[PDB]
């Protein structure tokens, strides 16, 4: 309730979350504390898609590109709405799975000789088709 | 007598959405006996809408003249003059305008300064800047905002834009806005909306408020786990 | 002075846009009142119904033929209070129209929502009209309370948890994804009326799509 | 219906020592009815009819309705020395997508140490 | 002929332990003829009942003829197991030397040596 | 009624930082009546060359009548910035003591911080 939520990242499993704790009782010395939390798989392999892809032992977290804005918002303008650009900074490679998304895969299956590609399902349980 | 013509820049287009022409007249005796008269390349005259203001300390009068021509006509780069006729002037005056062509369109950058720390010891008002910058033609508009309504014109000051010593072709401006030290500490937002032609969609916003700013603790947490390959 | 017995807003593509146009006793004029700022646009699109303001801007007259006369009191309205009958007037006199230009006003297409693939209704795949077009939701954040608000809209009953056994019915769409992330708590009276991301801006696809089946 | 599940087990330790050969478990268990079908691949190439082995179902004792079958490979010790990967494709009627498949190498299943490296930059970066 | 069976045990999954439900052993048994195997449990020196684990008939092995092999299925409650807990698996041959071998596998079994970790903190 | 200038330094945007291109170092002065005065740039006790800075203009303050203010930007490059650098905005003003009064930033110029880092390896 104290805080307040900036980023809720699921790829790389990013939270951040400000607060101001009212210190001593001078309004000028109050901290500000920002938190990070951040959970590394140790399983999961290089690209997410492809299990032959090798294992993933390097992992790189800019804060610059996590909490970036990139969606246009209406401005009232007393005699019109216009779309308004939040950021000019606005690829990104997905470490974890998301539980929101369903990931599927090619694979041959062999059978008296024919060979039938089926879809395969990568994740434990997911989705349903 | 001075006569002072302003053309209608683009920051009164994008919100008037009318292009209307003024030619100032200052130091004026007699104004039972002025004619202020807008025409166009060719001759033709265009209907006019004076106005006179009260009374001066230096007992001179102003002439405000409003002519009306819609977009079309102007930005295709049709040449308007005006004219002050005065009794005492053996002949009238004639002052032309026109908007230049040729010019390089570059996207202008906005910068968002958090008051200054020795500012807000004194228990009185902080001052948080807008800066525009790098950008061309030297045409810009900046209005701030609080809470999605428009804050009352006083509360800040915005200058007209200047050369860049280090960078040929461009410019830059600032806004300054004055707010009380309890309203900054209580955690209140603010806003400060730009628009220029060279933007992709001609209106740019940026947020600043005191929590989210330069936080003086860092609580970082890291977990390692060879189970938890995926995340809600 | 006159009271309006209605707007038409004639001379424009449908009646969302065009020319302001006061209905005067017995025969109707056109109307230029200056400070028409974008709180009377909104009071003139809710006269209609069509939605929300978006724009407004007066024209040059260039052989516009403006045969309609012009009229001679102001109608300064707060935006927020009810129809033009509701908001104070000038007391007859001079016109403020100085420079002869039309008023122009852009409303907005109404909202509009339906059930494609079920049969006898009441069931299938959702799509929402937006801009002229219809489009389909994302499943990302599709709660059991946002599924009523749907189907009280619609007048199809409490849904009854059909589940995503009897959602393999209707299949995926072809439109473009006009919602995400919707998040409806109340009731409300519209799905327009919730928290959503923006309408084009999704992370979806086709494949993932919203099917709603109420009671019927 | 029952969905089943599926689980490797990587070498014994002490079975490459002797650097012989390795074997490779793939277990299924709790599922019903009683028809299963294990297949075995290497890097997306589907392997011989004739180097793996598979089980008839047998019940559960534990709890009854749900069955329990494995499929045991065999390969060269240098061949898993190397980090080749290995795939076990299971097919049943309860699955959602009627196929699902499992990875494992040797750097994954029962390792001997764990290396990661993290970088945080821009850590005062622009949030607002 | 005869020839000496090997025994192996391999310890429980890791995800099928991370789901909190139940824990199961394997006891396989390679290389040996004629097919008698005689395999019981064991749970720190006193015997279990045959309802708790399952064994297999011995099936001729493709690779190498003349030889065979089998496999025992226990289950084990995950808490159980997380207790610390000891099982034994004894295999009865009539090739062995003393007809009777023994293996143990614990929680501890397959626990790593190394975890290497370094963390970099620019600034920039 | 003189009136003592109040003279406040902004630090560069850290973005614009980000970004590596220069930095934005403002000098905003306020309270001084009446319309005079006179700002300058100096680093390392060395004055900089006029071409350096752009100055501003006298104009009133709408808030509390009588009183002006302006300010003047000096850009530096992103390396000189990160090297460690002084800056100084000397101001001059009839109603100060000494008529010069300097306010001084830098990059170590702040509050210290700290990092609570916890490393859970299970
Ligand atoms: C990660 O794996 C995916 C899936 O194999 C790669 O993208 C696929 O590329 C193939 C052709 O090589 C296409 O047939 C698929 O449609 C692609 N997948 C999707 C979802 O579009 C992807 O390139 C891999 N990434 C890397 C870095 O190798
Ligand atoms: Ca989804
Ligand atoms: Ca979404």
């Amino acid at each position: 309730d104290e805080r307040i939520v900036l980023v809720d990242n699921k790829c790389k499993c990013a939270r951040i979350t400000s607060r101001i704790i009212r210190s001593s009782e001078d309004p000028n010395e109050d901290i500000v504390e920002r938190n990070i939390r951040i959970i590394v798989p140790l399983n999961n392999r290089e690209n997410i898609s492809d299990p032959t892809s090798p294992l993933r032992t390097r992992f790189v977290y800019h804060l610059s590109d996590l909490c970036k804005k990139c969606d246009p918002t209406e401005v009232e303008l007393d005699n019109q709405i216009v779309t308004a650009t939040q950021s000019n900074i606005c690829t990104e490679t997905c470490y974890t799975y998301d539980r929101n998304k369903c990931y599927t895969a090619v694979v041959p299956l062999v059978y008296g000789g024919e060979t039938k590609m089926v879809e395969t399902a990568l994740t434990p349980d997911a989705c349903y088709p | 007598i001075r006569v002072f013509a302003i053309p209608p820049s683009f920051a009164s287009i994008f919100l008037t959405k009318s292009t209307k022409l003024t030619c100032l007249v200052t130091d004026l005796t007699t104004y039972d006996s002025v004619t202020i008269s807008w025409t166009r390349q060719n001759g033709e005259a265009v209907k006019t809408h004076t106005n006179i203001s009260e009374s001066h300390p230096n007992a001179t009068f102003s002439a405000v003249g409003e002519a009306s021509i819609c977009e079309d006509d102007w930005n295709s780069g049709e040449r308007f003059t005006c004219t002050v006729t005065h009794t005492d002037l053996p002949s009238p005056l004639k002052q032309t305008i026109s908007r230049p062509k040729g010019v390089a369109l570059h996207r202008p950058d906005v910068y968002l300064l958090p008051p200054a720390r020795e500012q807000l010891n004194l228990r009185e008002s902080a001052t948080i800047t807008c800066l525009v910058t790098g950008f061309s033609p030297a045409d810009v508009f900046v209005q701030w905002m609080q809470r999605g309504q428009p804050l009352s014109p006083e509360k800040y000051v915005t200058s007209a834009p200047m050369p860049e010593p280090q960078a040929p072709g461009r410019y830059f401006a600032h806004s300054i806005l004055t707010v009380s030290e309890e309203e900054w500490n209580t955690g209140e937002t603010y806003t400060c909306v730009v628009a220029h032609e060279a933007l992709p969609n001609r209106v740019t916003e940026r947020t600043v408020d005191k929590s989210t700013g330069k936080p003086t603790l860092y609580n970082v947490s890291l977990v390692m786990s060879d189970t938890a390959g995926t995340c809600y | 002075s006159p009271v309006p017995e209605g707007v038409r807003l004639a001379d424009g593509p449908g009646h969302c846009k065009g020319r302001v146009e006061v209905k005067h006793q017995n025969q109707w004029y056109t109307v230029c009142q200056t400070g028409w700022s974008l709180r009377a646009a909104k009071v003139v699109c809710r006269q209609l119904g069509c939605g929300r303001a978006v724009l407004t801007q007066k024209r040059c007259n260039k052989h516009a033929y403006g045969r309609k006369p012009i009229w001679l009191s102001q109608m300064s309205c707060s935006g927020r209070e009810a129809t033009l009958q509701d908001c104070p007037s000038g007391p007859w006199g001079k016109n403020t129209c100085n420079h002869d230009e039309d008023t122009w006003v852009e409303c907005e297409d109404p909202f509009d929502l339906r059930l494609v693939g079920g049969d006898n209704l009441c069931s299938g795949r959702l799509e929402v009209l937006h801009k002229g077009v219809w489009g389909s939701v994302c499943d990302d954040n599709w709660g059991e309370k946002e599924d009523q608000v749907v189907c009280k809209q619609l007048g199809c009953g409490k849904s009854l948890s059909p589940s995503f056994r009897d959602r393999k019915c209707y299949g995926p769409g072809v439109g473009r994804i006009w919602l995400d992330n919707v998040r409806c708590s109340g009731e409300e009276q519209s799905l327009e009326q919730c928290q959503h991301r923006f309408w084009g801006f999704h992370d979806c696809t086709h494949q993932e799509d919203v099917a709603v089946i109420c009671s019927g």
